[PDB]
């Protein structure tokens, strides 16, 4: 400002591109929040935090399993 | 004060070259009765320092206590009402106490549309 | 021993019922063996939960982000919960994307008043208003509250 300005990212849901967005926002450190129960990339990342291929197919039926 | 905008920022990728920015200035929505806003056209190459200085010093917005960037999908249709309550009675209600910038899509897509209406309601 | 091991290979299809209730165990067993996620395979479980008032089972198992619900899936369950006085399911189904503005129609609105008990006061008032077929709720409101305060129902 001389106080630091905190920045946070909120992920409601997403397609396969939101995984890339989260990876890019994590390599360059930025905290992220994942909405539980909203499906998509948010739920895919939330369920592994707290059958992996089965989960990836469950939230990404058309996704490339190995790359995902 | 907006005169030097075409010189600091550029519009349009090896097939293209940079050119002075043309679309910029204030923005009024016809008949909306809202406050006068600001808008700018800029290329993806632009480094964040110039844009941040523009927002903080030329447009007059004060430095934010915190920034929350909302990213999501579902495209057109509005979200389920529990997500609506999470947006309004959650993020926006909390940001009302500290004061904050909420960054998301500036379009009429569902997530941006509900973020805007929640911000307006708490305004 | 071989038979018991062959059975125990597939524990997902087995549940234990202890006297220390029946509906909850039935719901758990039915959900445990579903597997798919197209939201068509869970309608039966949703109807059973509505009938047995299993709010927590529905909210935990049936409404998760994996299962992609939308309005036409939940309209029938919402009407079932409205008619049979299940407030928690009414709250749950609306919160999960059931557009109330499109849902409510004069037909279903009249059907809701048909759920009143035959001996209830509101039934007698409706019959008296009709004796003075639309529900005629506005006439009852005029008789009760008077012209000054009665809403011009429908709103
Ligand atoms: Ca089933």
């Amino acid at each position: 400002t001389g106080i630091d300005i905190p920045v946070l990212l909120l992920l409601i849901d997403g397609d396969e591109k939101m995984l890339t967005r989260i990876e890019n926002a994590t390599q360059a450190q930025l905290p992220c929040l994942l909405v539980a129960g909203s499906g998509g990339a948010a739920d895919c990342l939330a369920e592994t935090l707290e059958e992996a291929r089965d989960r990836i197919r469950r939230f990404f039926p058309k996704g490339d399993l190995e790359v995902l | 004060e907006q005169s030097w905008i075409p010189k600091i920022f550029k519009k349009k990728d090896a097939h293209t070259t940079e050119k002075p920015t043309d679309a910029y200035g204030e923005l009024d929505f016809t008949g909306a009765g809202r406050k006068h806003s600001n808008f700018l056209r800029l290329s993806d190459r632009t480094d964040p320092a110039a844009v941040y200085s523009l927002v903080t010093r030329t447009w007059g917005f004060r430095a934010p206590n915190l920034v929350v960037s909302v990213l999501g999908g579902s495209g057109g249709p509005v979200l389920q009402t529990w997500l609506q309550d999470l947006l309004r009675r959650g993020l926006v209600r909390a940001a009302q106490s500290t004061g904050a910038w909420i960054v998301t899509g500036g379009l009429h897509t569902g997530i941006g549309r509900h973020v805007g209406v929640a911000v307006r309601d708490h305004q | 021993q071989a038979q018991v091991e062959r059975i125990m290979t597939r524990k997902e299809l087995l549940t234990v019922y202890s006297s220390e209730e029946f509906e909850t165990i039935v719901l758990k067993a039915l959900v445990k063996a579903c597997g798919s996620s197209e939201a068509s395979a869970y309608l039966d479980e949703l109807r059973l939960a509505v009938a047995w008032n299993r709010v927590d089972i529905a909210q935990s198992e049936l409404f998760r982000g994996d299962i992609q619900w939308r309005s036409f899936h939940l309209e029938a369950s919402l009407m079932d919960a409205l008619l049979n006085d299940r407030p928690e399911f009414v709250r749950l189904l609306i919160s999960h994307g059931l557009s109330l503005g499109h849902f409510l129609t004069p037909m279903r609105l009249a059907q809701l008043y048909s759920a009143a008990p035959s001996n209830s006061l509101i039934r007698n008032l409706l019959d008296q208003a009709s004796h003075s077929r639309p529900p005629d709720v506005g006439h009852v409101l005029r008789m009760l509250l008077g012209k000054m305060c009665a809403p011009r129902y429908p709103s």
